[PDB]
């Protein structure tokens, strides 16, 4: 489907 | 009702983190999140799992503010604070339009990762055209036109084009890059 979007950053 | 206890934790890790840092606002809006969560740990199981999704994007959006205003630009951190508040306003319970609007919101808090991104490496105009749509979706999940959907759709089409874009960028392709932005600029000045 779409591109993927950037991945979520690292958890604090 | 497991998935719950991880968000919880790793929003409350999130507060630390900002109680550390000394970002106030962050802090605060971590808080009203942990407690949100926590009020709607049960209920109905089928719209549960779906606000906790919702809560999984709102902990994203506060880690983006955050990074944002420790990396610099305030630009960036103070939109995904609004986005943050708009999140937790809107998990209070509007199911019919809630189930559109975090579509959005999500799609918001990615746009603002891209404006943050660009802006960190220099793609300044990548930055721009994101922080414009970013502005756009808020005021369109925040406002009462209820003709909303389209313009959602419309802003969430221009939002995939933009990334498309930043693909481009971040392969080196300058010049599908200008017509990507090219494109997703029409999409987004359609709305008017």
């Amino acid at each position: 489907a779409w591109p993927a979007w950037p991945a979520w950053p690292a958890w604090p | 009702k497991k998935e719950a206890e991880e968000v919880a934790a790793h929003v409350e890790q999130i507060a630390f983190i900002a109680k550390e840092q000394g970002n106030e606002e962050v802090a605060k809006l971590a808080k009203r999140l942990a407690e949100t969560i926590k009020r709607l740990n049960e209920g109905t199981e089928e719209e549960v799992k779906r606000l906790l999704e919702a809560a999984e994007v709102a902990a994203h959006v506060l880690q983006i503010a955050f990074i944002a205003h420790e990396q610099g630009n305030e630009e960036v951190a103070k939109l995904a604070l609004e986005l943050a508040e708009s999140i937790l306003r809107l998990i209070e319970g509007t199911e019919e339009e809630v189930k559109r609007l975090l579509e959005a919101a999500e799609v918001a808090a990615h746009v603002l990762q891209i404006a943050f991104i660009a802006h960190e490496q220099g793609n300044e105009e990548v930055a721009k055209l994101a922080l414009e749509l970013a502005e756009s979706i808020l005021r369109l999940i925040e406002g009462t036109e209820e003709e909303v959907k389209e313009l959602l759709e419309r802003a969430e089409e221009a939002a995939h084009v933009l990334q498309h874009a930043f693909i481009a960028t971040e392969q080196g392709n300058e010049e599908d890059a200008k017509e990507a932005l090219r494109k997703a600029e029409e999409i987004l000045r359609r709305n008017a």
